[PDB]
């Protein structure tokens, strides 16, 4: 059985391709709107802040660079990080991840369903959210765990704070 | 490091590349459908798209006049460009050219070859890849989905 | 370094060497059949009766003038020639030739059949296995007509005798791979033909050699092939359009 | 009657084999039929083939293996014709694939093939102490998202409904049946022998009678693959392995004044026309709904 | 630099029989629905394209026979017709090419 | 020189007895003195080992090597002889059993380098040998599964004996 390769645009007609695109776009819009109110569906208990606690991060999109002047006359340069779609995907317990701190998995910008693998699509189907591009793991303490499927916003960081930025640098090749 | 580059290297340099693209564009304007290497046709696609836009600015436009004079090496094609191609591309915005990859050349080089063609030409239609009919199993199931969606509203 | 290939095989014939032969080609027989006997279309029903076949086959032999003069020429060229003793010898020659092809005994087949008859029975079968047998004869072989061709340039007379044969043969042509191809070895299928023998009269030895193998146009078609056959259509060039015949 | 299900299967296969032997003994000799190829690709092609032994699958094997891999159905000069049904007379043949301009006949053939496969799964996925009787395969158009099979269960199965786990097991049995390659074989029999072939299912006997009533010659079209024998209209696909995606979608209990019938609805797509994961989930979600089209 | 020792046949085979050097099988091969010939899923059919190319070559040969000079190009649109055809109202006023061949099945009037 | 692949097709088998299985037909063919290189042809020959004739032809049609066309013509000729000479019905029911490439008689020429130096140039020639067998292609061998690995390991432990004991 020498089966050939098949993509989603091969066996569709000129009339059904826009229908499929719309049927995916509206489902993604509805799924993103469903999670827009996480605190009223079934929030996990919120624990009080402890001095030895750690917090979850985000996955943003680097827009560009801008100047920014300070009240003392100095000029700094800021980089623009846009939080498009951050959702908690899965939660790994402390003893099953590291034994010291739990892990929360965070997804990034939305991508298309037609170019992801079967297992990834099954995971996002069970989760109820459209697939994400970059999926990362954040090491958090046991008192800062959040239910998976919770959205995160750029106001998670407040004006005046120090953050750490991880990314793949510009690859200059060999 | 070739980050953010749109023009590929062809010929003996920038000027030779421009001359090669100019010859290809002259041939395309004269014959309404030509074939070359895939890279050359890919690069010529944008220039052919822009030539129709320039011709749509009108005959009296001096900038378009000199552009056509430079590009169309055969001077009998400039009236053709301004009075056949431009008038027939009026309602279309950017659908002026069609590019299709043809099988490799029968010569020993086995180059990757493409064919570019101005739409609406007086030539036999190419074997375009046609999509499946709606009467197929999968497309018919999709039509059922569409009918249910329409009935749901 | 300077080395090239050799042994480029080509068959190029010219009229100059084909005419500058010191000795002429010796031929043991003629090219084909001069006068082909056309049988009446009623033999299939005539053979069902004994006397209604034998009386006619005796009368048409005697009433023909060309046949009688040919047989007279054969008697005057070679003595001890009898038509009545011919059919038994012809049947024996037929049986021995078929057994020789079964054996693949090319020497005895050469002695029996002639130069225009051997290739037609060796060409397509030399790479297969044959199981042919003789079981019965519904009707004795009957001498229909006799013809002679005389060529004065070399003074050569070739005499051909046509004998109608109704035979009961069982044939099983196998494969070079040993699998059955044509027919079963136990079925006694009946067949009717006209064998044309040839013998050179000038030659002192003059063996009776089978020459031609005539089948009536109205004969039943041969048994179907065991395998399935695909007939390809006309190979169409890109620039030519197909035309469906009606 | 005190008959084991394996004994019933053995009797059905034995009597089917006897009928097939009678059909081949009906022709004593091997006649040559001249079959033209009326397809768009190779016109004027002639096949000298054996009568009542040769098949359009063998015709495709004469042509090329691409025809065998692609073509599902054969059009013998006026009608659809399955690949494994022997030809009778000289004719012309046109091959039909899934991706043709008018693939409706092939769609119907694959549709009935999937229905028969699901019925085969159902009839043998149930316990021996319970009784299962297949009624028929309701021919609903390709517009409907699921092929339906009518099954009458034992009287004590009218309370429970198969759950997700049971549908999962049914899908596993269907995929296991797909994994082994089982050709579909079409035999033309009469009602007098079809009645003794089935002999047990009252609904099947009624279906055979109503199918033979319309036929003046009382000819019943039977299909058999592996160890399963069932009656259905028209031809079927040549091979089982053609079905790549297969799911048992849902169950719907429809109650009548005489008995209650479970309509088992399922969804399938072939190897050639497989869809994406999300498209398949959408199609399954649509197929979960009721399908009602009998006349 | 010069090699130190002769590489054995084991090393040679392990080097030049690696799957990286072996020719990979192509699984995008399909048959053309029009003529039944072989073609790739992303590449136009060779047979049909050859038909179109030959027809285009003949059409261009005729339209260049119409123009006896190298720099004599039409300033209006052009239309090609086959034997047994007449120019319509929307096809008049353009340069016309006439062919003795009949209209092909793939070539549509439009 | 040697010519045995051409004579391998002239062997005649004895008739099969009633009841024996039908032995598939074998067809040997070869192309001699091809300009193309030995190892390069070996690559193409290894490409089409064990597949059906139709699939091999499909691969060779779009293969960009120079020897792909030669091998396709060789396969077409072999199929033609199988259909015509041998009683091979179902002309698409053949599979390539063996497909190899050997070397032939080379040409020795002079390749100049410079400083009056030269090397020996070998204009290469190759022969292509193919064998087509009637029947469906044999199934491809799957990698050994964990169950089979465990079975073999247990067998190796069970096959032990106490060496140099008695
Ligand atoms: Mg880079
Ligand atoms: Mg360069
Ligand atoms: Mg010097
Ligand atoms: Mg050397
Ligand atoms: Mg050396
Ligand atoms: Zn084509």
């Amino acid at each position: 059985h020498g089966k050939s390769v098949t993509w989603w645009d091969e066996h569709l007609s000129e009339e059904n391709v826009p229908f499929v695109k719309q049927l995916v776009s509206d489902e993604n819009k509805a799924q993103l709107a469903s999670k827009l109110c996480p605190l009223k569906d079934e929030p996990w208990p919120i624990h009080p802040w402890e001095p030895g606690s750690s917090r979850v991060g985000l996955i943003a999109l680097k827009l560009g660079m801008m100047p920014l002047w300070t009240k003392d006359g100095q000029k700094h340069v800021v980089t623009l990080l846009q939080v498009q779609d951050c959702h908690v995907l899965k939660y790994t317990p402390k003893e099953n991840h590291n034994g010291r701190m739990a892990a929360l998995t965070v997804g990034g910008k939305t991508v298309s369903h037609f170019h992801k693998s079967a297992s990834i699509l099954e995971f996002y189907q069970e989760l109820g959210l459209p697939p994400k591009q970059k999926v990362k793991i954040f090491n958090v303490t046991e008192n800062a765990v959040i239910k998976p499927g919770t959205p995160l916003y750029a106001a998670h960081f407040r004006p005046g704070q120090y953050v750490d930025v991880t990314a793949k640098t510009i690859g200059k090749g060999f | 490091i070739s980050h953010g580059r749109v023009f590929r290297r062809l010929g003996l340099g920038p000027e030779s590349r421009i001359h090669l693209l100019q010859n290809l564009l002259t041939g395309l304007v004269r014959h309404e459908r030509i074939e070359a290497s895939w890279a050359r046709v890919d690069e010529l696609r944008g220039y052919a798209e822009k030539l129709i836009d320039y011709g749509k600015l009108g005959d009296t436009n001096e900038r378009a006049m000199r552009m056509a004079d430079f590009w169309l090496t055969e001077k009998d094609l400039i009236p053709k460009l301004f009075q056949v191609l431009a008038p027939r591309f009026q309602g279309q915005n950017g659908g002026y050219t069609r590019m299709l990859q043809i099988p490799n050349r029968n010569e020993q080089d086995r180059a990757k070859m493409a064919v570019i063609e101005y739409k609406g030409n007086c030539l036999p239609p190419l074997p375009l890849p046609r999509r499946d009919s709606n009467l197929t199993l999968l497309n018919q199931l999709l039509q059922g989905l569409r009918q249910d969606q329409e009935a749901s509203s | 370094s300077e080395k090239e290939f050799v042994e480029h095989a080509r068959k190029a014939g010219l009229v100059i060497p084909h005419e500058r032969l010191e000795r002429p080609i010796h031929l043991a027989c003629t090219a084909g059949i001069f006068d082909a006997y056309v049988p009446p279309e009623g033999d299939a029903r005539i053979s069902s009766l004994s006397k209604e076949g034998l009386a006619q086959r005796a009368e048409r032999l005697k009433k023909n003038v060309a046949s009688q003069l040919s047989i007279r020429k054969i008697r005057e060229s070679d003595p001890n020639f009898k038509i009545k003793d011919f059919p038994e010898k012809a049947k024996d020659i037929f049986i021995e030739a078929h057994l020789c092809l079964n054996n693949s005994d090319h020497d005895r087949l050469h002695t029996l059949v002639t130069e225009n008859c051997f290739p037609d029975m060796v060409w397509d079968i030399r790479y297969k296995t044959v199981r042919w047998s003789f079981v019965e004869s519904l009707e004795p072989p009957q001498v229909v007509q006799v013809r002679c061709s005389s060529l004065m340039n070399q003074g050569n007379i070739y005499g051909q005798v046509t004998v109608r044969m109704h035979t009961r043969q069982t044939l099983a042509i196998y494969d070079r791979f040993g699998r059955l191809m044509y027919g079963q070895e136990d079925v006694p299928r009946d067949v009717l033909e006209y064998v044309v023998f040839e013998k050179h009269l000038v030659d002192p030895y003059g063996s009776w050699r089978m020459h031609g193998k005539i089948i009536p146009p109205w004969a039943p078609p041969k048994q179907p092939i065991l395998k399935t056959v695909m007939i390809p259509g006309p190979q169409l060039k890109p620039w030519e359009e197909f035309e469906e015949p009606q | 009657s005190q008959l084991s299900p394996t004994e019933l299967i053995e009797m059905q296969n034995d009597l089917f084999n006897k009928e097939k032997n009678r059909q081949l003994s009906l022709t004593p000799r091997t006649e040559k039929i001249e079959v033209k190829h009326v397809g768009k690709t190779d016109p004027g092609t002639v096949f000298v083939m054996n009568k009542n032994i040769s098949t359009p699958y063998s015709c495709a094997m004469h042509l090329s293996e691409w025809y065998c891999r692609k073509s599902i159905l054969a059009l013998v000069d006026g009608q659809p014709w399955d690949m494994y049904k022997p030809l009778t007379k000289s004719c012309e043949i046109k091959f039909l694939t899934f991706k043709d301009d008018d693939p409706g006949e092939v769609n119907k053939a694959y549709w009935r093939s999937c229905a028969m496969m699901m019925g085969c799964v159902i009839e043998r996925a149930f316990k021996d102490e319970y009784v299962v009787s297949l009624v028929r395969a309701p021919e609903v158009p390709v517009i409907a998202g699921a092929f339906c099979y009518d099954v009458v269960l034992d009287k004590r199965l009218d309370e429970w409904m198969p759950t997700k786990e049971n549908l999962h097991s049914f899908t596993k049995d269907a995929r296991a049946l797909i994994y082994k390659d089982l050709p579909f074989e079409t035999l033309e029999v009469e009602a007098k022998v079809a009645l003794e072939i089935f002999q047990h299912n009252k609904y099947k006997l009624d279906f055979i009678e109503e199918k033979a009533s319309q036929n003046p010659e009382r000819i019943v079209k039977l299909h058999r693959f592996g160890d399963f024998i069932d009656v259905s209209e028209g031809p079927l696909i040549p091979r089982t392995s053609i079905c790549f995606q297969y799911e048992v979608s849902a169950v719907h209990n429809l109650q009548t004044q005489s008995s209650l019938v479970r309509r088992f609805q399922g969804l399938s797509l072939p190897v050639h026309l497989r869809a994406h994961f999300t498209i398949w989930n959408k199609l399954l979600e649509r197929s979960r709904k009721m399908v009602t089209e009998d006349k | 630099a010069a090699p130190k020792n002769r590489r054995s046949i084991e090393v040679n085979r392990c080097r030049r029989r690696n799957p990286q050097k072996l020719i990979k099988v192509k699984n995008n091969i399909d048959v053309c629905p029009e003529c039944g010939h072989l073609k790739q899923k992303h590449i136009l059919c060779g047979y049909c394209y050859e038909k179109v190319r030959k027809e285009t070559a003949e059409i261009r040969r005729q339209m260049g026979k119409q123009e006896g000079g190298p720099f004599r190009a039409p300033t209006t649109e052009t239309v090609v017709l086959y034997s047994g055809e007449t120019p319509s109202e929307q096809d008049q006023g353009k340069r016309i090419i006439e062919r003795e061949r009949k209209r092909p099945s793939w070539f549509t009037q439009n | 020189i040697s010519r045995k692949w051409e004579k391998k097709n002239k062997i005649v088998y004895p008739p099969q007895l009633p009841g024996e299985p039908r032995r598939p037909a074998e067809i040997y063919h070869c192309r001699r003195q091809i300009k193309y290189s030995k190892d390069k042809m070996w690559y193409l020959a290894k490409l089409i080992r064990g597949m059906s004739i139709d699939q091999a032809l499909a691969q060779l049609e779009f293969s960009d090597k120079k020897g792909a066309q030669i091998i396709k013509e060789v396969l077409l000729e072999a199929q033609d002889m199988a259909v015509r000479d041998h009683n091979v019905e179902f002309r698409s029911n053949l599979y390539v059993a063996e497909s190899t490439s050997g070397r032939g008689q080379y040409l020795k020429r002079i390749r100049y380098h410079g400083r009056g130096r030269f090397g020996i140039m070998e204009k290469v020639f190759c022969h292509y040998f193919v064998k087509l067998v009637e029947g469906p292609p044999p199934p491809r061998e799957a990698p050994k599964t964990a169950v089979a690995h465990a079975r073999e390991y247990i067998q190796e432990l069970r096959n032990r004996t106490i060496t140099h004991a008695l």
